[PDB]
């Protein structure tokens, strides 16, 4: 039903979870993963638990997984639909990358938000021009939406 | 067909292309004229970001269409 | 009072050139390109007009977009940054001649670059390629195979031939007899394996004839692809190598920007040009040469980060999604820099900055530059958005 790579990736995610990340396959769809990422220490998301869904497209692993935040989060690299601005620079996705690699990068993005186009992303404008207030807003949203939510 | 590529500085260069060429091929032709690696480029047509694997025909790019070459991107 | 009683060394050093372009880039950003602020504002309105709200007070809607624009911030295209360095140090005529000369592939130990650095003021331009080889394959019948419309940079397994459709759509045979391909073709029958990847480490050849065939095809392609030109340019930078008095005292200074990472301004502000200069000529070239000969992803990522990360991110630049799995190729070209014209070129840019965007400090000259760009953008948007 599934290529061995997906089976073995799933097995290793369950037996050897990424620190601060819970990722489990859907019981009715083995290509679908329910993810929780803990807010990193010393980030404005500290103490929060953020739900995400991850889907393995038909073309995986030649195509990257599709990931979205399901929990509201105030972050300059996440848009209003929960899509994430990551993407390996000056190269493309390759089967040398795996699900664990994507999840680690999202968690790293929560510690080190990168700049973004202020246009069509007001969160990026706030992070650039009023970082202390933008961090203050991210903390409030973390308390409101990302606590006691699991 | 001839198409044009315009930058933020108003500089315009002319490319000779085919509707079957991919965006990757267009970026290689921009490298040949400006010495800019394809990985250091973003191309926009009428507000739409152009993706590497698609073709000019996929975006309905035609003769004398003007693409915008973006040379600063954060994200 | 000491102005008229003192003279100064009339001879221009290469070190003077390095410090002045570094100083001007640090303090003036895009303004060192010499483009009028109103030009940037007019062209920025063209690409950003779709972001303006269409209803309500349009003067306020336009000002929000004008305030958020980053039009006067410098390019972070590594190629565009190299172009501007060439234009200032060589002049536009000299840079046009330089752009036509040939790139030379860096040898395994970097010797050919070492042997191309005579003791005068030199500019080196580098273009690094990554090996953009195919990663996927598809089984297809010859009746249904059309290279004009099929996906490119991909392997196609037919019943009697194995071919590679390259990035330009050219079909390249991969040297397999029809006996081999008929075997591989009819052994791969599982539905999700008719269109899959070439180098899946979880495919065990001992498990079945299907996995044995997929594994055999993977070994075939990796060997054949070593002889095919799949190089695509990924990074660009320049190196200023000033003339010294002694061979033991020769240093180099790399200049670069980097897509979605940093500008030449930030490169200079973090003093990474001076940090890399501490490696010396041969030490830097040796790391550069090892970048192209290593086949270990971790070593390739460690060197890439050390050489090309923004200052301070050396150990996290090529990790995770940014681990360097592709083989790399370094190409270079060299030409001489005349310090007299380069310093003159920079002084003329300083005049343009001082005449058109005057101020008491660099910060205020840049703010005035951005304001003038914003005012031009405002006028353009006010006309465009009358069209409902």
């Amino acid at each position: 039903g599934l290529p061995r790579r997906i089976i073995k990736e799933t097995q290793r995610l369950l037996a050897e979870p990424v620190p601060g990340i819970k990722a489990e396959p859907d019981e009715s769809n083995a290509r679908y993963f329910h993810v929780v990422i803990a807010g990193p220490q010393d980030s404005p998301f500290e103490g929060g638990t953020f739900k995400l869904e991850l889907f393995l497209p038909e073309e995986y692993p030649m195509a990257a997984p599709k990931v979205r935040f399901m929990t509201k989060i105030y972050h300059p690299n996440v848009d209003k639909l929960g899509r994430i601005c990551l993407d390996i620079l000056k190269d493309k996705w390759s089967p040398a990358l795996q699900i664990r690699t994507v999840l680690l990068s999202i968690q790293a993005l929560l510690s080190a938000p990168n700049p973004d186009d202020p246009l069509a992303n007001d969160v990026a404008e706030q992070w650039k021009t009023n970082e202390a207030q933008a961090i203050e807003t991210a903390r409030a949203w973390t308390r409101l939406y990302a606590m006691n939510n699991i | 067909m001839q198409i044009f590529v315009k930058t933020l500085t108003g500089k315009t260069i002319t490319l000779e292309v085919e509707p079957s060429d991919t965006i990757e091929n267009v970026k290689a032709k921009i490298q040949d004229k400006e010495g800019i690696p394809p990985d250091q480029q973003r191309l926009i047509f009428a507000g739409k970001q152009l993706e590497d694997g698609r073709t000019l025909s996929d975006y309905n790019i035609q003769k004398e269409s003007t693409l915008h070459l973006v040379l600063r991107l954060r994200g | 009072p000491l102005g008229s009683m003192t003279t100064s060394k009339l001879e221009k050093t290469g070190l003077h050139v390095h410090e002045k372009i570094k100083h001007m880039v640090k303090n003036y950003g895009t303004m060192i390109t010499g483009i009028p602020a109103e030009i940037l504002g007019q062209n920025e309105a063209e690409i950003s007009v779709g972001y303006v709200k269409k209803m309500g007070n349009m003067k306020e809607n336009i000002a929000e977009v004008v305030r958020k624009s980053e039009m006067t911030q410098p390019t972070n295209s590594a190629g565009k940054a190299s172009n501007e360095v060439c234009d200032l140090l060589l002049g536009t005529e000299g840079a046009s001649e330089f752009e036509k000369s040939s790139y030379q592939v860096l040898s395994g130990d970097g010797s050919n670059l070492k042997g191309s650095l005579p003791n005068k003021n030199l500019l080196v331009r580098v273009e690094m390629d990554r090996f953009n080889a195919p990663q996927k394959y598809q089984k297809i019948k010859r009746e249904e195979f059309n290279p004009e419309t099929a996906e490119k940079n991909k392997i196609y397994l037919l019943e009697d031939q194995l071919v590679y459709l390259d990035i330009f759509g050219k079909v390249i045979d991969l040297g397999q007899t029809s006996d081999t391909c008929h075997r591989l073709f009819n052994a791969i029958t599982t539905p999700f394996y008719q269109n899959y990847i070439l180098y899946d480490e979880y495919i065990d050849p001992e498990e079945s004839a299907e996995e044995a065939a997929m594994f055999e095809m993977g070994e075939i392609v990796k060997a054949k692809m070593k002889n095919i030109d799949c190089w695509t340019a990924t990074h660009s930078f320049t190196i200023f190598v000033p003339e010294s008095d002694s061979e033991d005292t020769r240093t180099l200074y790399p200049y670069q920007a980097y897509w979605t990472s940093h500008t030449l301004q930030q490169w200079f502000s973090g003093d990474k040009d001076e940090k890399l200069s501490r490696l010396g000529i041969d030490g830097y070239i040796e790391k550069l040469a090892l970048l192209g000969t290593t086949t270990d992803s971790k070593i390739r990522s460690s060197i890439y980060g050390e050489l090309f990360s923004p200052p301070g991110k050396e150990h996290v630049f090529c990790t995770g999604m940014n681990e360097k799995f592709s083989p790399l190729r370094v190409k270079f070209k060299v030409t001489e820099v005349n310090p007299e014209i380069a310093l003159q070129n920079l002084e003329e840019v300083q005049e343009f900055i001082d005449t058109n965007y005057p101020g008491e400090n660099a910060k205020d000259q840049c703010e005035l530059y951005k304001i003038k760009a914003q005012e031009a953008m405002t006028k353009q948007l006010e006309m465009r958005l009358l069209i409902e």
